[PDB]
C-alpha cells in the first residue's frame, strides 16, 4: 500500500539524487509525498533537490514542512538556511544555521556558514 | 555528522 | 627593538579587526601600505577588513595585489574566492577556492566553498 | 591551516 510504495519512490530518489539527477529526484520525492505525506525526511530530501536547480523558494517551502513534522531535523535547517542565503535573507538564514548548530555543535557547514555571514548581518 | 550533500 | 614602522602599523590595524574596527583597520593597514607598497600581507588582511564592510570589489583588487607580490599566499584566494562569490563570479569564486585547495589541501572554508557552488558552476 | 577570520 502507499507507505510502503512512498519508501520505494523514496529510495528512487535517492538514486537519482546521488547520480545528480536533480529533476528526477523531485519527481520521485513528489510521489513520495504524495503518497505519504508525513515523512519530514521526504519534503527534506526534496528541498536537497531543490537547492541544486536553484529552486530556493520552494527548497525554503520544504523545510519549513520537514520541520513542521519533525523540529529536530538538522538538514532541514542547514538547507533552509542555504537557501535564505540565496534568497538575501541573511538574518534569517544565520538564525537556521545557528539553530542547526543548537542541534548539532560540531557541523562544520554550519559554523562556516556563520562566519561568513556576520557582515550581512 | 549531518553531510548536506546526502540525502537519507 | 626598533620594529619597522610598517609593521607597527600593520600591527595596529591586527588589533583594530581583532575588535571588529573594520574602517580603523583598513586605515591602519593603508598606511602600512604607504610605508611598505611590497608586502602581500597588508593588502590580504586589508582585504579582510574590507571583506567585514562588504567592500567586495576593493577587496578583491587587494587579494589580487597580494597575490601579484606573493602567489603563494592562500588567504588571498580564500578571500578572493568570498568577494567573487558575492559578486556573483561563480566560476571564478571556485577556481580561487579550488587554487587555495592545491596550496592548502585540508582548508575545510575552501571545501565548502566548492560543495556550495557546484549549483552555480 | 587557514581561519580566513584572522589576519597576519
Amino acid at each position: 500500500g502507499n507507505m510502503e510504495a512512498s519508501e520505494v519512490m523514496k529510495e528512487k530518489g535517492n538514486a537519482a539524487y546521488k547520480g545528480k539527477q536533480w529533476n528526477k529526484a523531485v519527481n520521485f520525492y513528489t510521489e513520495a509525498i504524495k503518497l505519504n505525506g508525513a515523512n519530514a525526511t521526504y519534503y527534506c530530501n526534496r528541498a536537497a533537490a531543490f537547492l541544486e536547480l536553484c529552486c530556493f523558494q520552494q527548497a525554503e517551502q520544504d523545510c519549513t514542512k520537514a520541520m513542521l513534522i519533525d523540529k529536530k531535523n538538522v538538514k532541514a535547517y542547514l538547507r533552509r538556511g542555504t537557501a535564505r542565503e540565496e534568497l538575501v535573507r541573511y538574518k534569517e538564514a544565520a538564525a537556521d544555521f545557528r539553530h542547526a548548530l543548537v542541534l548539532e555543535p560540531q557541523n562544520k557547514t554550519a559554523k562556516v556558514a556563520e562566519k561568513r555571514l556576520r557582515k550581512h548581518i | 555528522g549531518s553531510k548536506m550533500e546526502e540525502v537519507d
